[PDB]
């Protein structure tokens, strides 16, 4: 079972182009994203600022991402993360 | 005690397809993880900031 | 010579196992220490 695992995930590591959104040239990839709150530190006057920690999670659909015949599904290394597209999201009124 | 080269050969051969993206007993059973802390010392408790400091050892 | 000692640092270099201390399985390595006090610059009784 662990061999298989090594080659799926090695086929959909491998020719992938993270400059490519996916679906490019296509129509729009829809992005979902929820948050969690953990805490709202420091609303402050004199600075106009509020602190906030949160998990933040995106939802996107990736066909060069598919694979079949394992029924679970794989939690990788964060790391991997560096070998694929990711959204290129941010915080508009962010200061750090 | 054993040669240098002996020593150097197992570490080299330990890797080799590894593929540290997958965790161990992945699809088959939960990884076990035992966890151990030494607390070197716990640092100021900041009562303005609901916050402490500690200094920890985690294995 | 200039060239003798050029490639003798990439001969030392060579072959040479980041890995493992000196005296793998030989007693413990020696280390010894100095430290030269350049400034205590700050003695803080608040923190
Ligand atoms: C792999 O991950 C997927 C995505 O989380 C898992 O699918 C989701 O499983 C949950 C729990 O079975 C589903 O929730 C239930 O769905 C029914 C029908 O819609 C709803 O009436 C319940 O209130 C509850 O929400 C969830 O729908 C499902 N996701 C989708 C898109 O259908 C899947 O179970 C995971 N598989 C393994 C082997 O880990």
């Amino acid at each position: 079972n662990m061999s298989f695992v090594k080659e799926t995930v090695d086929k959909l590591l491998k020719g992938y182009d993270i400059r490519l959104r996916p679906d490019f040239g296509g129509p729009p990839v829809c992005v979902g994203m929820n948050i969690d709150i953990a805490s709202i530190d420091m609303v402050s006057e004199v600075n106009m600022d509020y602190t906030l920690t949160m998990y933040f999670q995106q939802y996107w659909r990736d066909k060069r991402l598919a694979y079949s015949g394992i029924p679970l599904n794989l939690t990788l290394d964060n790391r991997v993360a560096d070998q694929l597209w990711v959204p290129d999201t941010y915080f508009l009124n962010d200061k750090k | 005690k054993v040669p240098e080269g002996d020593v150097t050969v197992i570490l080299n051969n330990l890797l080799e397809g590894y593929d540290n993206k997958l965790r161990p007993d992945i699809g088959v059973k939960p990884t076990l993880i035992h966890t151990d802390m030494y607390v070197n010392s716990i640092g100021p408790v900041n009562a303005i900031n609901m916050e402490y400091t500690i200094d920890i050892f985690f294995a």
